[PDB]
């Protein structure tokens, strides 16, 4: 019951994507050959959420792999959790688009949407009752944002009702590897906006900023990053695999965490973390873990918090907690920190509480927060978008495989209002 | 020559190839590879791949004469405007409209206890008569059965139609729609009068059941023992409509005043029926892009009153242009397609021009000197010389006094596909009512985005219920309707209704003109 259909599309989202099957196949008790050697009955009572079950009790994780370039999906294959993918899943091109919006959505990867949507219906109607779609990918590539735009428009075109939250990455504004990469990012938030019912902002200066200063890490790789990621990922969809006391499942957040329908653009955190040489040295109690949780360094996003107001904000406790504790703790949270809270909305704060934590840990948390200070996180962008559109600049690499420059404007254009919708209910 | 493709007509095969004998025009009965000047088809528009030259389908209209998309749209017109649209009698559509249907019976027997109304119920899939029953009581609707998934129309019955020879009739009138993009309408002068093969009563519970008295359908009747099959135009179960109107003159009824009643009932189907094709035109054929031409004929069904009111009932898209032979189908028919083909020969567009620039003078120093004994050959004969006079008259859709103030949705119909976008989906999306809303500044204090949002979302979400099919991604173009009632509703209160939406499009256009300015 409740099945999610799992997709990665770019690098970016397969590596994530990788890291996170990892971490569930270890709370769900699956071996990398995909037998089940594990001690607590609950595991195997909703494997079906993320797994089919095939012959010889051996469980296949639902997930779709696509991408332009075959190379990464080798790398996905000969590496740990690698062989439990279903060999038929692995969707795959030849070119990886480049750094082309334009490629990916229009022209060569047009020619793949029609393979991958045959695996997603394949995939979607061998389950019971399905819940929505999640997937993973990375803004400014060309396979990631085309090719995700193209796949989440076509599949909102034919399963109108479920729920689409998207885990994905923001450029940002100090780590750059890319000259060409805010006209991509411009050209998908506007598909991300009326296509996606939650969309999750993630960073790779905020990750990076985590694991040098909470963690204090020497040298922090993208297994940290994507570490993280699936850390949070996993936190989201618990109350739908364990049981427990205010169970609250992703349309349940949606609904309390959403005000107006262009307002789904939230930013994560995840609240136990600490280093190796300081897990003596500090109680794991609720206060401290929803005190690190609403720390605006241990956020997700680059953008500050205390710059803008939170709309509302949702927590997922895992673990065994007193009710009280949680509840008097969370309102603290709102009567001290009160004026980073919009006075129109009493009581901002959305509770769950799932009875099992995860592995090697006795209590965490998944924070969710909409919030304004997100608007910076794009108006950025318009910054550098504005700085080579005057100057029309890398405009024929996008304008040689027939995109209009109408679509530029429009993008743009649709991206500022965005950013004026968030900023007006603020003041 | 002109070419025609008629490997698709069906029915209208033969009928045409006489007519195509007629005018001389030479035939590709198998097709070709290269573009044709003129496309037949009998029965869809996507019969074949057509990028140039005219097509006799325009797109969609096997949807749109379907019973519930033609009835949605005569009660859109009826609120609009009751009393011009009163031909229609009143419908309702099963099972979506059955607890409004029960009600309204059930509150007019209370206020009325004789009122003994008939009630006809029509399949939507249905043709050829199939299906369709009569009831006097809405307990009376078989609501216990497998069938009841498929839509139904229930119709107030016409109880009371005009007689001849104590037989109740029907007539089938052939209707040309030469251009929607400007709006062209002919009507041919005869039509095809069928009649019952038993004699008419009043509806009863001890005769509904008998179906020959009380449906005109030619199939249905010529199963009949007393059908009558006669080579004479005025005598058999079918008959020239010219005939019938001739008989009625003769006992002093003014057939001037019934043809114009039945031109300006054809000509209000036409305009109420019109917006959704050029939707579906934009959609199926988008400006900008290579397409061809398209032309309609439509088989319309209209019930005479006793008193020479009609009744529109059935509207085909693709009617029946067999002649077989039939004398009387033939002599219709046959005339009837080849006055449509000569209405759009190709080449009579250049003809017309080549004529018109020869006739420019030419003036200036004269001088003048003698010449001698050459006679000019007659060289100007018509090729149609030999045609007989077309029965689809010019009736002019221009008719302004008589039709001018029904383009009202037709008139809001751009404002749509104003907003629809690129590559012509047939919905419309939050976006672009959002950007109309901003575009036509209809926001205000009292009206905010979110009541805008809340608005989009019940109305959509209620028309997608509608419909038989769930899904129905983004808004079509009755829900726009629905809105711009809405909206039109909210501006310039207690004023007529009328007066309402006309206001509402003149601001939006002002507006309009402001933005491109
Ligand atoms: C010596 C010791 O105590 O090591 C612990 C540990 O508790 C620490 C070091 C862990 C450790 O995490 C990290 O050091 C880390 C570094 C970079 C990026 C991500 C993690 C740990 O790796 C993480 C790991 O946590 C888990 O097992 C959780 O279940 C976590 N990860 C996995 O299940 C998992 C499975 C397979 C492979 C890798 C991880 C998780 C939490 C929520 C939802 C899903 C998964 C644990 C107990 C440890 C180590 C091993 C050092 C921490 O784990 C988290 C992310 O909560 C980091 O801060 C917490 C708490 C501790 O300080
Ligand atoms: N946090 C992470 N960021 C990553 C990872 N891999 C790549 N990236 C970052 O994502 C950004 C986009 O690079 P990718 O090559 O993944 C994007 P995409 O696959 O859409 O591009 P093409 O394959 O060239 O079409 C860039 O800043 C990378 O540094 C990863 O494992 N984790
Ligand atoms: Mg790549």
């Amino acid at each position: 019951m409740r099945e999610i259909v799992h997709i990665q599309a770019g690098q970016c989202g397969n590596q994530i994507g990788a890291k996170f099957w990892e971490v569930i196949s270890d709370e769900h008790g699956i071996d990398p050959t995909g037998t089940y050697h594990g001690d607590s009955d609950l595991q195997l009572d909703r494997i079906s959420v993320y797994y089919n079950e095939a012959t010889g009790g051996k469980y296949v994780p639902r997930a779709i792999l696509v991408d332009l370039e075959p190379g990464t999906m080798d790398s996905v294959r000969s590496g740990p959790f690698g062989q439990i993918f279903r060999p038929d899943n692995f969707v795959f091109g030849q070119s990886g688009a480049g750094n082309n919006w334009a490629k990916g959505h229009y022209t060569e990867g047009a020619e793949l949407v029609d393979s991958v949507l045959d695996v997603v219906r394949k995939e979607a109607e061998s389950c019971d009752c399905l819940q929505g779609f999640q997937l993973t990918h990375s803004l400014g590539g060309g396979t990631g944002s085309g090719m995700g735009t193209l796949l989440i428009s076509k599949i909102r075109e034919e399963y109108p009702d479920r729920i689409m939250n998207t885990f994905s990455v923001v450029p940002s504004p100090k780590v750059s590897d890319t000259v060409v990469e805010p006209y991509n990012a411009t050209l998908s938030v506007h598909q991300l906006v009326e296509n996606t019912d939650e969309t999750y902002c993630i960073d790779n200066e905020a990750l990076y900023d985590i694991c040098f200063r909470t963690l204090k890490l020497t040298t922090p790789t993208y297994g940290d990053l994507n570490h993280l990621v699936s850390a949070t990922m996993s936190g989201v969809t618990t109350c739908l695999r364990f049981p427990g006391q205010l169970n609250a499942d992703l349309r349940k957040l949606a609904v309390n965490m959403v005000p107006f329908p262009r307002l789904h653009f939230f930013m994560p955190g995840f609240a136990p973390l600490t280093s190796r040489g300081s897990q003596q040295y500090r109680a794991l109690t609720v206060p401290e873990l929803t005190q690190q949780v609403f720390d605006a360094k241990n956020m997700m996003a680059a953008c500050d918090p205390r710059h803008g107001r939170y709309l509302t904000v949702a927590a997922v406790f895992r673990g065994r907690m007193s009710m009280k504790e949680v509840d008097e703790q969370m309102l603290n949270v709102q009567n001290k920190n009160s004026s980073y809270f919009v006075e129109w909305i009493p009581n901002n704060v959305k509770t769950a509480v799932c009875d099992i934590p995860p592995r090697g840990l006795k209590m965490a948390v998944t924070f969710i927060g909409n919030s304004t200070a997100i608007q910076e996180l794009f108006k950025r962008i318009s910054e550098q978008f504005t700085a080579m559109f005057r100057r029309k600049a890398f405009l024929h690499w996008y304008t040689g495989e027939g995109m209009d420059e109408m679509e530029f404007t429009e993008a743009e254009s649709n991206m500022n209002d965005l950013v004026s919708e968030y900023q007006q209910y603020q003041d | 020559p002109v070419t025609v493709d008629s490997s698709k007509a069906r029915t209208s095969l033969d009928a045409l190839k006489i007519s195509i004998r007629q005018l001389k025009w030479k035939e590709f009965p198998f097709g070709r590879r290269l573009p044709c000047d003129i496309y037949w088809h009998g029965v869809s528009f996507h019969d074949n791949d057509i990028f140039s030259g005219q097509v006799n389908k325009f797109p969609g209209m096997t949807e749109m004469v379907r019973k519930i998309t033609l009835s949605r749209a005569v009660r859109t017109m009826q609120n609009l405007f009751p009393e011009e649209y009163n031909f229609y009698p009143r419908s309702w559509i099963l099972p979506d409209e059955f607890q409004l249907f029960v009600a309204q019976v059930q509150m007019v027997k209370d206020d009325d206890p004789s009122w003994k109304p008939t009630f006809i119920v029509k399949p939507d899939g249905g043709c050829q008569g199939d299906g369709i029953y009569l009831i006097k009581d809405p307990s009376d609707i078989r609501l216990a059965g497998t069938l009841q998934s498929r839509p139904a129309v229930v119709q107030e019955y016409i109880c009371k139609p005009l007689l001849i020879d104590k037989l109740k009739f029907d007539i089938r009138l052939y209707v040309l729609l030469k251009s929607l993009d400007p709006l062209e309408i002919y009507i041919a002068k005869d039509g095809l009068s069928r009649f019952c093969t038993e004699p008419y009563q009043e509806p009863t519970p001890k005769n509904l059941h008998r179906i020959f008295m009380h449906l005109t359908n030619y199939s249905l009747n010529i199963h009949s023992g007393n059908f009558i099959h006669s080579d004479s135009a005025s005598t058999g179960s079918k008959r020239t409509f010219s005939s019938i109107l001739c008989r009625l003159s003769s006992k002093g009824v003014d057939i001037k005043k019934v043809w114009s009643d039945i031109i300006s009932v054809v000509i209000k189907t036409v305009i109420a029926l019109t917006p959704e094709l050029k939707v579906f035109y934009q959609s199926d054929i988008p400006t900008g892009r290579p397409g061809p031409t398209c032309f309609q004929i439509l088989g319309f069904d209209i019930l005479l009153m006793k008193n020479l009111k009609p009744i529109l009932l059935g509207v085909n898209a693709n009617p029946s242009m067999r002649i077989e032979p039939s004398l009387v189908d033939e002599e219709v028919k046959v005339a009837v397609i080849r006055d449509t083909l000569r209405l759009m020969d190709p080449l009579k567009k250049k003809r017309e021009n080549q004529s018109q620039q020869l006739e420019k003078p030419f003036a200036g120093k004269e001088d003048a000197l003698d010449g001698e004994l050459t006679s000019a050959p007659d060289c100007n004969a018509n090729p149609e010389a030999h045609l007989p006079s077309i029965c689809l008259k010019q009736v002019f859709p221009k008719y302004a006094k008589q039709f001018n103030y029904l383009r009202l949705v037709d008139r809001m119909a751009n404002l749509f596909i104003r907003f629809l976008g690129i590559k012509g989906t047939m919905k419309l999306g939050p976006t672009g009512f959002r950007t109309f809303i901003r575009s036509c500044k209809l926001s205000s204090s009292s009206l905010s985005m979110a009541a805008v949002d809340i608005l989009y979302i019940d109305i959509t979400r209620r028309w997608n219920s509608m419909t038989l099919d769930q899904r129905d991604s983004g808004m079509c173009l009755q829900a726009f309707v629905e809105a711009f009632f809405f909206l039109a509703q909210r501006k310039f209160k207690m004023l007529p209704l009328h007066e309402q939406v006309a206001s509402l499009i003149d601001l939006c256009e002002y507006h309009l003109s402001l933005l491109d300015e």
